[PDB]
């Protein structure tokens, strides 16, 4: 089991990212190679200091709350000017996450992948192939057979306003951490089928941010024993161990592949 | 005036001409009318930042040929 932030001031859109950050093995490896004065160093050190407290009555819990809330508040205040929110506002991790990554260039590099949007209209000839570099791409109305190796979705054609052409993301260079956002979730929720190899390295879904009831974000973490940890900040500071994956397929909001 | 491009996550791109000091509410509503979307269901983002309907291009320092990103509103 593991510790997590408690809900307050509608900050689940930030808690879900923070929970996702502390359980990434690649990030933890990067932060301990760097050499101090990092926002991510402060985040993971305060998190482990809090998780060791949980491993060990009420006095212990206020210290944990203080360690997690201190670094959460620092991150929120850092995100506030660009994201333009007032404390207590609702917001989206799709917007907050890349702004969060830009706080440390050495950490953002772990997430920056290169790809190309490949498009070819079947009604008329309009066609393009555009290279991009992103840390979080949004997919909407994906084809049912959607796979990272066949990352296609339905879209209109800008030349003839025909609907149901297909735009496809062709991965070109995948970072050690690879994240995607799905407006309507994934076609199905057996996450093992969304594992993929790319240039010799296996990528598996290690964590997922769930979007429940169109009003609340919750983080799911894959542990070593195959079990899962549900970090619903509404369910207080502790987390919950689940025997198997549980988010409804339509509530899979952000998917994080790792394992480089 | 000024020219702006409105790009949705489905790949669509719509051009708009707008005055530098008029609030983006008229722009937002017209894009919704073209794509058949509801103002309550979408969000606009520029240069990584969320935009309110009261915002103007001059207040956000938008230049010509800039691009506005459209997202279906999915907050919490
Ligand atoms: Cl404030
Ligand atoms: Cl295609
Ligand atoms: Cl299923
Ligand atoms: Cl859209
Ligand atoms: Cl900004
Ligand atoms: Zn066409």
């Amino acid at each position: 089991l593991c510790v997590q932030w408690k809900n307050a001031y509608a900050l689940c859109w930030l808690d879900c990212i923070l929970s996702a950050l502390v359980h990434s093995e690649e990030l933890k490896n990067t932060v301990t190679g760097l050499c101090e004065e990092s926002i991510f160093w402060r985040l993971l050190t305060k998190y482990n200091q809090a998780n060791t407290l949980l491993y060990t009555t009420s006095e212990i819990f206020a210290e944990i709350e203080t360690c997690l809330n201190e670094v959460r508040d620092e991150i929120f205040i850092s995100l506030q000017p660009q994201l333009r929110c007032t404390l207590g506002d609702m917001e989206s991790p799709v917007f907050a996450f890349p702004l969060l990554l830009k706080l440390e260039t050495h950490i953002e590099k772990l997430f920056l992948y290169s790809f190309s949007w490949d498009f070819e209209c079947s009604q008329c000839g309009h066609q393009y192939q555009n290279r991009h570099m992103k840390s979080l791409v949004t997919f909407t109305n994906v084809i049912p057979e959607w796979h990272p190796l066949n990352a296609a979705h339905f879209g209109p054609c800008n030349n003839c306003n025909s609907k149901s052409q297909i735009r496809k993301m062709v991965l070109e260079k995948v970072s050690p951490i690879f994240m995607l956002h799905f407006v309507e979730g994934l076609p199905q929720n057996d996450l093992q089928h969304y594992a993929f190899h790319f240039e010799g390295c296996l990528y598996q879904i290690t964590s997922v941010i769930q979007y429940r009831a169109n009003n609340h974000f919750i983080t799911w973490i894959l542990d070593a024993d195959g079990s899962w940890l549900e970090c619903d900040d509404l369910k207080g500071p502790c987390s919950e161990r689940h025997k198997k994956f549980e988010v409804p397929a339509s509530e899979i909001h952000i998917v994080i592949w790792e394992r480089k | 005036m000024i020219n702006l491009k409105v790009a949705g996550q489905d790949g669509s791109v719509v051009q708009f001409k707008i005055k530098r000091h008029t609030p983006l509410s008229k722009l937002m509503k017209a894009y919704c009318e073209r794509q058949g979307l509801s103002m309550r269901q979408i969000r606009f983002r520029f240069d990584g930042q969320p935009i309110n309907e009261t915002d103007t291009p001059a207040q956000l320092e938008m230049e010509d040929e800039d691009t506005i990103d459209v997202f279906q509103q999915q907050t919490g």
